[PDB]
């Protein structure tokens, strides 16, 4: 389903970011 | 509200200067600048994952935004919660702000943007009052 699969994107995206500038 | 106005306010001229396409306290033009550095480079690393999510959603209009509220609640449903998946939501929602400016040219990004605020500030709010709010915002993704 888009909604989900949306979702899963975003998460994935956001821990990278997350991961990456957490130092 | 404080919190709310100060994130609806930087939310929006971020989505709405992405979406025409031109630019026009300190802490708020702070956070728009990372925004504007993060956030642009989120959406050239992935723009073909967001094209595809933003294909499926299939967002019609500037009112459209239920599906997007749903997208964004969902992606906390897990119990995690972070300024990277805080800063890819908007890069996401820049981008559907874009798109609805193809769709046409006359569209107030501001429902998309309300929606959003929402969001981050109803559901997380004492989350992003302790990571000291968009100080914090900008400290974590300092360079
Ligand atoms: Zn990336
Ligand atoms: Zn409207
Ligand atoms: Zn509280």
């Amino acid at each position: 389903r888009p909604e989900i699969w949306a979702a899963q994107e975003i998460r994935r995206i956001g821990d990278e970011n997350n991961a990456y500038y957490a130092r | 509200d404080e919190l709310y106005r100060q994130s609806l306010e930087i939310i929006s001229r971020y989505l709405r200067e992405q979406a025409t396409g031109a630019k026009d306290g300190a802490t708020s033009r702070k956070a728009l600048e990372t925004l504007r550095r993060v956030g642009d480079g989120v959406q050239r690393n992935h723009e073909t994952a967001f094209q595809g999510m933003l294909r499926k959603l299939d967002i019609k209009n500037e009112d459209d935004v239920k599906s997007l509220s749903r997208v964004m609640i969902h992606v906390f449903s897990d119990g995690v919660t972070n300024w990277g998946r805080i800063v890819t939501l908007i890069s996401f929602g820049a981008f559907v702000a874009k798109h609805l400016k193809t769709i046409n040219q006359e569209s107030c990004i501001e429902p998309l943007a309300e929606s959003i605020t929402d969001v981050l500030v109803r559901t997380k709010r004492d989350w992003l009052v302790k990571q000291r709010g968009w100080d914090g915002f900008v400290e974590f993704f300092h360079v």
